[PDB]
């Protein structure tokens, strides 16, 4: 199936793959406040299913390094969100035969909420506290079935956001891999072999997020 | 199928925010007949490829919102309530306003008794976001009126630009395009953040880095853009011409210039006269008296034809590559290194990376916006970065140019269409009150006596005439002349510039103000000055998408409706996606787009607004007489209009222009009616109109190029990414213009490898060739009257060379260049208890005052408050934690904003003291939203520039208290 390439190396923190997501699904935004820092909304949510993330990390001489992280589900090969949910009931968590996305159902409304998001290594899923619904990035799978980009993908001016079928995007992942730590000689790929989004980091993922790999 | 876009017409649009102008697909629900569902990009777009910043990415929120203007609304003298009003009361009863103020005050002639037909009783704010079609319109409507005092955004990035690359190049646009910059080989950024103020830029900007180009970042904070470039080089404030006159040197000390571009195509080789000297900081012809130049004192050595004298040889001391290595010998890297702040090794490393582009087959671009070129020698700032370039053989070059990256969507258009107090369109002068006829405005145009200058300047009265015929084609164009109004030559051409318009409101000698399609109540400086100032007004016109700070500055923070006597109406305009229409974008590339939805509710647009406002005024003067009618009478409208309504399509083909008679002329036969094919075909005789010359070939018989979507490209062309048949670019589709010095003197290519142009088969191949000729027969710089790339530029108030004046008054009283510390040709306070260098600027999530993205929740959510960043080191002494609420305070007034401490802010070394930089956005105003905060220029001084009528927004005295 497919396969997002998202190279880190490249990201202005635009944050078009933000904006983009909420216009193509109608999603509402949040209340913020800024506290300190250009990261809003501050964390993923039910009606926020991908924000940037902003650390800054220093060193020796002028500036800084500048971390982003725009955050979605991995749409894991083997996704522990639907092992967890298939023990209260089947359907609430699918998978798509050709395409590869782990999508959220109606269903969800049934299993136990935080039971699913414990399961989930990159600390992806988020509960409507009303319905009981579960959300998260569901891979725009509706344009990619009508062989259009991701919203964040197509919107993305970088380079940073790459899709296509996972044999192209692996190419394309190490490729790249070889061409930034000629840069950043510390870059390397979260998890290649066991999800369907590869971020390139120009160092340790760890200094990006907590949960930017499992 | 998706069954969101299933129902839906789709149509194409261009991005209403900044000048890069994205491609947009509107899809428009029952077919068009109902509203938006969804707004993205145009994935066949070739500047953006289908990409969008979230300003772009949120426009179907922009568009389908709930808080527009719904219809024209009224503010009674003293009341603190809006009435709804229909159209017809609101225009009838403007319309009566600008009869009574212009009848009133109407002055046929000056106190010298000379023919100006104007008022001064009416000023216009605006607009760079209308369409061009509107701009022209608008700009011709008050000129019938008779207004003098006609500004908008652009002054404040015009004033410095235009002048510095008009005199190094013979115009000031933006010399390459978007696409372009994908081909440097270095890429410098110095005053731009492009990756948050132009973001698709940096689609090609790190394509260039992926073919092996260096991306260095120059400024006093890490940005966003920092974080993607090769090299962040900090700069303190204002210490920009040290930084490139530091590199002039070292670019002719390491012998690293283009020689053979710099002998043929700069005026390297030209004899400066002996009057020309240098000495304490002092160019020679200073009057110390009115602290000006006597710059005749500047002029070269001529030759018998009047021609200026050549040393090709470049080894006469007085040639100007010689005097201008003299001049800059005193920028060496310990002086630079130490007011810059930069150090050393760094500078050296920046300078070594861009002077390498002075290899023939290796091209350098600049890319600057606004950065600090708002003091009285950003103009000089400007200028070095074209003599760098001039230098090392960047001009005319795929990869190469000077950037200088408008701000919005159609700045580059509406400044086109001469919305500057001293522009009519296409560039041409608003007459003084001495150019008594049209033969003595047309005596000023400089002449050459080189046959290998073009000097294509001299077709002048061809566009003037044309432009009369335009406006008044019943009319000769010498009669028609004498309908417009004209300024007092024996007065300040910045006396009737943005800054003076808020310094004759505060004097009260406006009546009415036009605020169309901008928001001087958050974007002027010294806010809390410009509010108060508005209360003097007795009326006021805003046009906008949405009430705001301007439209409602009577029930303002501190301020009693009761006690403002102003008369209001806000005319609510329709969104760019429900109006048909071009826009210029900073590349030049004039884009047509067509509605999506109709116009949200009772919402017109702009065009119409004018026009039908016009209409009233104008059957008002046919109804009571009153002032010279002639010029609102005579006025060709039925040009402008079908079906009762605005017709953009046959205002953009008045634009390009049309022959009014058969005309034999190029030596080509042209019948009555024909569309002018290009301004090569324009006459000064009343054959041809054209309402701007430039817009000649834009419309012409074959239709509309604005609207060509047509990606067919030469491999040539593909190779540099020119698009020809995409859209259309004045002048006459010149994609990258001086592209005749990218070439040698039998028509080959400095760099085949990125070809612009070429001699093949006996005619110019690639880009459109800027200026006619063979090979080796024209100089080419045809807008130069010496026809060459300026290195000296005596035309210039400040000097022919860029010289270093201390911009920052407070904290530096050294000048390590002279015993010169400010601009000799330009009084702050400094009082001590504001010690702090307050700076405003941009976030890529927010536009201008915020007016619009104020509006936009996925905006606000990313960017909610005003904020104040500042070091590490200026929290530990001011004891303020990250988060923290803060108050920041000036003469001119405070505000509360949340702390962001970063290392991305450092303090300055001025003179062995700590100087600590505090920086705000001025994206907040107090209408929207809840605690979003007010705009930052409360705290900036009306103290703006002596020497180009513009505010100081990037360095003014602030102190920051934790709260
Ligand atoms: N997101 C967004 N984009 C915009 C706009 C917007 O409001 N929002 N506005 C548009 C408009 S109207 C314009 S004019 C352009 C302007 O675009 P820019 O000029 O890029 O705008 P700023 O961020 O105000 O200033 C640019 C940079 O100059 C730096 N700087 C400050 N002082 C100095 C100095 O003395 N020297 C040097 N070398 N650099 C200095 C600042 O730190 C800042 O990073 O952007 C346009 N694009
Ligand atoms: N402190 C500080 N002040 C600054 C600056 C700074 O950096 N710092 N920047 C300066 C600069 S470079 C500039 S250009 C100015 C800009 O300042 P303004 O021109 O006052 O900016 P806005 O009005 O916020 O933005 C453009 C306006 O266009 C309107 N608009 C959009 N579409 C349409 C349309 O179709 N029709 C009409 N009629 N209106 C429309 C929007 O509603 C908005 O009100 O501000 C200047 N002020
Ligand atoms: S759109 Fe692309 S460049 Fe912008 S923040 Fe998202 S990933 Fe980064
Ligand atoms: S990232 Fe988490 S939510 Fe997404 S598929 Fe993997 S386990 Fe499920
Ligand atoms: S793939 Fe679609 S749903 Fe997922 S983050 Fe991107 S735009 Fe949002
Ligand atoms: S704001 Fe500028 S860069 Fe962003 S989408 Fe609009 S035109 Fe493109
Ligand atoms: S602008
Ligand atoms: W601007």
């Amino acid at each position: 199936g497919k396969m997002f390439f998202v190279d880190l190396s490249r990201c202005t923190a635009c944050r078009g793959c933000q904006i983009a997501c909420k216009q193509w699904k109608n999603l509402p935004a949040e209340e913020t406040r800024n506290t300190g820092s250009h990261q809003n909304p501050p964390d993923l949510s039910y009606v926020t299913l991908k924000t940037v993330r902003f650390t800054e990390k220093s060193r020796k001489g002028p500036g800084i390094d500048w971390l982003f992280f725009p955050e979605q589900c991995r749409h894991c090969v083997e996704p522990p969100c639907k092992g967890q949910a298939d023990v209260d009931l089947e359907g609430a968590v699918v998978k798509d035969e050709t395409t590869g996305a782990v999508l959220f159902t109606e269903l969800t409304a049934k299993v136990d909420g935080e039971s699913v998001r414990s399961a989930c290594p990159y600390d992806i899923p988020r509960i409507d506290p009303v319905t009981k619904r579960l959300s998260k990035c569901d891979m725009c799978n509706d344009r990619v079935q009508n062989g259009l980009l991701p919203a964040c993908v197509k919107t993305c001016p970088t380079g940073t956001m790459n899709f296509g079928d996972e044999q192209e995007m692996l190419a394309l992942a190490e490729k790249r891999l070889a061409e930034v730590k000629k840069t950043y000689p510390g870059a390397v790929l979260g998890d290649p072999n066991d999800v369907r989004v590869v971020y390139l980091f120009t160092r340790d993922p760890k200094d990006f997020y907590e949960h930017a790999v499992a | 199928e998706l069954q969101k876009l299933q129902w839906a017409k789709q149509t194409t649009s261009i991005c209403c925010y900044c000048a890069v102008g994205c491609g947009l697909i509107v899809h428009t629900a029952k077919d068009g007949q109902g509203r938006a569902v969804n707004v993205e990009g145009d994935p066949d777009h070739p500047i953006n490829e289908g990409s969008l910043c979230p300003k772009g990415a949120s426009i179907f929120q922009l568009g389908e919102n709930d808080q527009r203007g719904t219809q024209p609304l009224y503010r009674a003298p003293f009341s603190d309530t809006w009435k709804p009003v229909t159209w017809d009361f609101a225009l009838t009863e403007i319309a009566k306003r600008i009869k009574k103020t212009r009848d009133a005050s109407f002055t046929e002639k000056n106190a010298a008794g000379d023919l100006v037909n104007r008022t001064e009783a009416i000023a216009s704010f605006g607009s760079a976001a209308m369409d061009n079609e509107e701009c022209w319109a608008y700009g011709n409507i008050l000129r019938s009126l008779g207004l003098v005092y006609i500004e908008h955004q652009a002054r404040i990035x015009h004033s410095p630009t235009v002048p510095a690359l008009a005199e190094s190049f013979g115009r000031g646009a933006m010399t390459n395009h978007w696409n372009d910059l994908a081909n440097s080989d270095c890429i410098l950024i110095m005053g731009s953040n492009a990756a948050e103020n132009h973001p698709i830029a940096f689609k090609w900007v790190l394509r260039a880095k992926d073919k092996g180009a260096t991306l260095i970042h120059v400024d006093p904070r890490f940005t966003r853009t920092s974080a993607r470039c090769d090299v962040y080089a900090p700069i303190r404030s204002g210490a920009d011409i040290p930084f490139l006159g530091g590199l002039i040197k070292y670019i002719l000390d390491n012998k690293l210039y283009f020689t053979d571009y710099v002998r043929e195509y700069t005026n390297a080789s030209l004899i400066v006269g002996e009057k020309f000297s240098f000495k304490d900081g002092l160019f020679s012809g200073y009057d110390a008296a009115n602290k000006k130049y006597d710059k005749s004192m500047w002029a070269f050595e001529l030759d018998a034809n009047g021609v200026p004298k050549r040393d090709p040889a470049l080894k006469h001391p007085r040639c100007v590559i010689n005097l201008l290595k003299k001049h800059y010998e005193r920028y060496n890297l310990d002086k630079v290194a130490a007011i810059t702040g930069t150090s050393k090794e760094q500078l050296q490393q920046v300078y070594k990376a861009y002077a390498a582009t002075g290899k023939p087959d290796k091209a350098g671009t600049i890319m600057y916006a606004m950065g600090w070129t708002q003091h009285s020698v950003g103009v000089q700032n400007i200028r070095a970065m074209a003599m760098i370039q001039l230098l090392l053989g960047n001009i005319g070059v795929a990869g190469g140019g000077v950037n200088a990256l408008r701000g919005e969507s159609n700045v580059q258009g509406s400044t086109d269409q001469g919305l500057l107090a001293h522009i009519w369109p296409g560039y041409n002068p608003v007459p003084n009150s001495k150019a008594a006829t049209l033969e003595l405005y047309n005596a000023a145009t400089p002449q050459s006596k080189d046959p290998m200058s073009v000097n294509w300047w001299q077709n002048r009265p061809k566009y003037v005439a044309s432009y009369l015929k335009a406006l008044y084609p019943d009319e000769e164009p010498a009669a028609a002349y004498d309908y417009l109004p004209r300024i007092d030559a024996g007065r300040k051409l910045t006396d009737y510039f943005w800054l003076n318009i808020f310094e004759k409101m505060d004097k009260g000698e406006f009546k009415g103000l036009f605020a169309w399609g901008m928001n001087p109540a958050c974007g002027g400086a010294n806010a809390n000055k410009n509010r108060k100032a508005m209360g003097k007004l007795e009326w006021l016109v805003n046009v906008n998408l949405f009430e705001n700070e301007t439209s409602s500055f009577w029930k303002g923070p501190g301020m009693n409706p009761a006690e403002i006597g102003t008369e209001v109406f806000f005319l609510p305009c329709c969104v760019s996606i429900e109006k048909e229409g071009s826009v210029a974008n900073s590349g030049r590339w004039m884009q047509w787009r067509y509605r999506g939805p109709k116009p949200y509710a009772e919402t017109k647009p702009d065009g119409d607004i004018m026009l039908d406002m016009f209409k009233k005024v104008r059957e008002l003067y046919a109804k009571e007489g009153g002032a010279y009618p002639a010029p609102i009478a005579k006025l060709n409208i039925a040009d402008w209009e079908e079906h009762n309504e605005f017709s953009p399509t046959k205002v953009a083909k008045l634009m390009n222009g049309y022959f009014l008679k058969d005309t034999e002329v190029g030596g080509k036969q042209f019948k009555k009616g024909q569309q002018v094919p290009s301004f090569a075909f324009l006459t000064a005789d009343g054959s041809t109109c054209s309402g701007n010359w430039l817009h000649a070939g834009s419309f012409t018989d074959a239709g509309n190029l604005m609207a060509r979507r047509d990606k067919t490209q030469t491999p040539e062309q593909a190779r540099i990414g020119l698009f020809p048949n995409w859209s259309f670019c004045w002048p006459v589709n010149r994609r990258i213009l001086y592209n005749r010095a990218s070439v040698d003197k039998t028509g080959k290519p400095w760099n085949p490898a990125k070809a612009v142009i070429e001699w093949k088969d006996g005619k110019w191949v690639g880009d459109v060739v800027d200026g006619g000729g063979d090979p080796g027969t024209k100089h080419p710089f045809i807008m130069q009257t010496h026809g060459f790339g300026a290195l000296y530029g005596p035309g210039r108030e400040e000097g022919p060379f860029p010289e270093h004046y201390e911009p920052l008054e407070c904290p530096v009283s050294k000048n390590p260049f002279s015993k010169q510390l400010h601009n000799p040709v330009a009084k702050a306070v400094c009082d001590p208890r504001y010690p702090f260098i307050g700076t405003t600027y941009r976030v890529t999530e927010h536009w201008q005052t915020g007016l619009m993205t104020r509006r936009c929740a996925w905006l606000v959510e990313a960017e909610p408050q005003i904020f104040c960043e500042i070091s590490k080191e200026l929290a530990k002494l001011r004891g303020i934690g990250n988060g923290d609420t803060v108050k920041v305070s000036s003469l001119r007034g405070a505000l509360e904003a949340v702390a962001i401490v970063t290392e991305r802010i450092r303090p300055f070394k001025i003179e062995g003291v700590d100087v600590h930089m505090v920086g705000l956005p001025w994206h907040y105003g107090w209408m929207v939203p809840k605690n979003g905060g007010d705009t930052a220029n409360l705290l900036t001084p009306s103290a703006g520039d002596p020497n180009t009528g513009i505010p100081e927004t990037k360095a003014f005295m602030v102190d920051v208290r934790k709260v």
